[PDB]
């Protein structure tokens, strides 16, 4: 129980999680399905115990590294997993390892999820932090105050559609 | 003016220069073109389950009968690739023209006349757009009025001078600390209060915030004269 | 403006907990890669649309403790700092009126991907754009912010659209009132009717059912003797474990390519669907448009947007 | 498989790897060992029949 095995019972064979089951089954049923109609937990033919079946590999793996010419360092992103086999740390993505988190907020470089972006910096390396929404700017709203321009510049912006 | 507009151009002309990923929504079409023709190169070369991936071989080894079968899986394998190639295709096709119609629009409005629709043409107010030949694509100038430099100043709804409330025919009322003057929302320049600048609504027990100031008549060193 | 990010791992999806079956996916090459790629493109594509969408600014403006804007109670559409997650009165409706499945799809294979945004900060972005217009009107996506009182905001508006501006300053105190009636209506419109969010409520509906569809094509035969490849590999030999798992793969392959294209056509019509958001936020929002109904009914003189699951909803002022 | 970059080198089948992140592959978890519980049965059935 409380591991990742290979399961053959009653002929059915698959891998995953056996757990103590929550669920409980009629005297006559045995196999539990899911909403997909996969195997979800078996009743063990010997001693009748329900256990839950959990599919292993939980989420995925991604990698955050800038570009080669720049440097080599990487850090590994599992998405919606905390840290179990593993610069050690977690954020709203899941477990980050490789990347340093900072407090500070800068512009997004390298997006990560849930509004986090990582970017290479200063002895440089990557790091993690908040995706920056922008300077703060506070505007001073007054009934009897205006802004009007006392100068301005004429510029000229750069776009491509193709 | 024509200053400023020569160093944006320059510092465009650098930029280009520079740092090529500004053509980067070209360069993202080309790489994406790029890679499906490579992908559908690179399947003639999967068994799909086959003996072998080349048709010549398949030929060359079994009788005619099995040599069907096999082929038929091969072909089923590469008609396959065909189709999603030209799914692939379709979709980017469809994607671009939607933004070719954008652009022709762009065009339309901005180079040929001029467009009031805020940040179609890019951010700022626009007057003009220079459209440049790139490949697969086009690349826009885009020439926009963006104020640089703000100054707070005092700023009423209307002037009271003979009771009834007057009011800006174009642009906003304005003080230094000194006398009220009528400027535009998008740049300072201080004129004259008087009755060809504004025009008599209301009065000023209705108008929320007016103030008191003399209004300037031209009429009146006529009529004295 | 934005779609259900799905990453659907081609290989755990169709061989999952085999190895066989992925040898024999190894044979067909290509398309488990190219699919990995479209959905991460298409991923790419949402977090576009988002950021091209809600972001048009650089900066961030925040309204003053006091606030006097010539009557309008903007309470209802600002931000309530007291919540614990920042958002308006009516943004507790659109994300409350729109909709375990997740945890079998993600044991499936269908990897979804939080947004590179979150509702926290879709809420700020709307927060800051609503301040922009509310003090600095339509001057803060033109260049440097330039205060303006409201009223004289609304003066200028009324101008532009041949109402001259004499009539507000005589009726802000009516006007007032038909803004906060007109708020108030629509605050109850949504509390009552859960349909009016029904724009994204059936995008979230096309996006749970192709996820259903993918998964339930799983469980089908697809011409073979059993839809689990583990039975498959415990019965059969070699030879026919493989011919039974080919016909599996070839059905698993065809319904994940029909989901695919079909995805990437919904991402084609979001895609529109956020070019026309940011084209609106930046006319009717930002500044004013001219144009006749792409605000709205009546003479558009300004948009407050909010934000909503999936999407954005703009409340659009009109004479 | 040396290091992650090396896995998203391989993934984009190229050496040269562009600023950003990219999804080589999932998160996987190898069994520890195998189970095996079936029914408690001591007749042999009747082939003899």
């Amino acid at each position: 129980k409380n591991k990742c095995v290979n399961f053959n019972f009653n002929g059915l064979t698959g891998t995953g999680v056996l757990t103590e089951s929550n669920k409980k089954f009629l005297p006559f049923q045995q196999f539990g399905r899911d909403i997909a109609d996969t195997t979800d937990a078996v009743r063990d033919p010997q001693t009748l115990e329900i256990l839950d079946i959990t599919p292993c590999s939980f989420g995925g793996v991604s990698v955050i590294t800038p570009g080669t010419n720049t440097s080599n360092q990487v850090a590994v992103l599992y998405q919606d997993v905390n840290c179990t086999e593993v610069n050690v740390f977690q954020t709203r993505a899941g477990c980050l390892i490789g990347a340093e988190h900072v407090n500070n907020s800068y512009e997004c470089d390298i997006p990560i999820g849930a509004g986090i972006c990582a970017s290479y910096q200063t002895s440089q390396s990557i790091i993690a932090y908040t995706m920056s929404l922008g300077a703060e700017n506070s505007v001073a709203y007054s009934n009897n105050s205006i802004a009007i321009p006392t100068n301005f510049t004429i510029s000229v912006t750069t776009e491509i559609l193709p | 003016i024509a200053n400023q507009f020569n160093s944006a151009i320059g510092k465009i002309q650098d930029s280009l220069s520079s740092t090529a990923s500004a053509l980067g929504k070209l360069q993202d079409v080309v790489n994406q073109n790029a890679q499906a023709l490579n992908t559908l190169v690179k399947q003639l070369s999967s068994n799909f389950g086959a003996i072998s991936s080349v048709l010549n071989d398949i030929l060359s080894r079994l009788d005619p009968p099995e040599a069907e079968v096999q082929i038929d899986r091969l072909i089923t394998g590469r008609l396959q690739s065909l189709q999603t190639y030209v799914t692939q295709q379709l979709i980017r096709a469809a994607e671009i023209r939607a933004s070719a119609n954008l652009a022709a629009t762009k065009m339309s409005e901005c180079v040929l006349g001029q467009s009031k629709r805020v940040d179609f043409c890019g951010k700022g107010y626009h007057l003009m757009s220079f459209p440049q030949s790139a490949p697969h694509g086009v690349v826009f100038l885009h020439v926009t009025y963006v104020p640089a430099q703000e100054k707070n100043f005092t700023t009423a709804p209307a002037i009271c001078h003979d009771g009834k409330a007057h009011f800006p025919r174009e642009g906003v009322f304005v003080s230094n600390g000194t006398h009220w003057f009528v400027t535009q929302r998008n740049f300072y320049e201080p004129q004259i209060i008087t009755t060809d600048n504004t025009f008599v609504s209301g009065n000023c027990d209705v108008v929320i915030g007016i103030v008191n100031n003399t209004v300037y008549d031209p009429l009146q060193p006529e009529l004295d004269s | 403006v934005s779609m259900t990010k799905t990453s659907v791992d081609c290989t755990m999806y169709i061989c999952g907990d085999s190895t066989e079956c992925s040898n024999l996916l190894l044979q067909y090459g290509s398309f488990c890669t190219q699919l990995n790629r479209a959905l991460t493109g298409i991923a790419v594509e949402q977090d576009k649309n988002t950021q091209e969408v809600f972001a048009q600014v650089k900066q961030i403006y925040k309204t003053p403790p006091i606030k006097d804007f010539g009557g309008f109670n903007f309470s209802q559409i600002l931000p309530d700092p007291s919540k614990p997650s920042k958002r308006s009165f009516i943004e507790d409706l659109l994300f409350n009126k729109v909709t375990d499945l997740i945890c079998a799809q993600k044991f499936n294979g269908l990897t979804v991907l939080p947004p590179l945004l979150t509702d926290e900060m879709i809420a700020q972005y709307t927060s800051a754009l609503l301040a922009g217009t509310i003090t600095s009107g339509w001057t803060f996506g033109a260049g440097a912010a330039l205060q303006i009182p409201f009223a004289m905001q609304m003066a200028y508006r009324f101008n532009g659209i041949g109402v001259t501006q004499n009539v507000l300053y005589e009726n802000q105190k009516l006007i007032a009132n038909q803004f906060n009636s007109a708020i108030g209506k629509i605050q109850d419109s949504l509390s009552s009717t859960a349909s009016a969010l029904g724009k994204l409520q059936d995008v979230v509906n096309q996006n749970a059912q192709a996820l259903n569809t993918l998964v339930k094509q799983l469980s089908s035969n697809f011409g073979a003797i059993s839809s689990v490849l583990n039975d498959i590999l415990s019965r059969l030999d070699p030879p026919e474990a493989e011919v039974q798992i080919d016909r599996l793969i070839t059905g698993r392959l065809q319904s994940l390519q029909t989901y695919v294209t079909q995805q990437l056509i919904r991402a084609a019509e979001i895609r529109a669907s956020a070019n026309l958001a940011a084209t609106k936020m930046s006319e009717c929002v930002l500044g004013q448009s001219k144009r006749v109904d792409f605000c709205g009914k009546g003479y558009h003189l300004m948009s407050f947007p909010q934000s909503a699951p999936h999407g954005v909803v703009f409340l659009h002022v009109t004479y | 498989a040396l290091d992650p970059l090396s896995e998203t080198k391989c993934t984009l089948k190229s050496f040269t790897v562009e600023k950003g992140i990219y999804q080589t592959s999932n998160f996987r978890v190898q069994p520890t060992e195998s189970i095996v519980r079936f029914p408690n049965i001591t007749n042999l059935c009747p082939f003899g029949e």
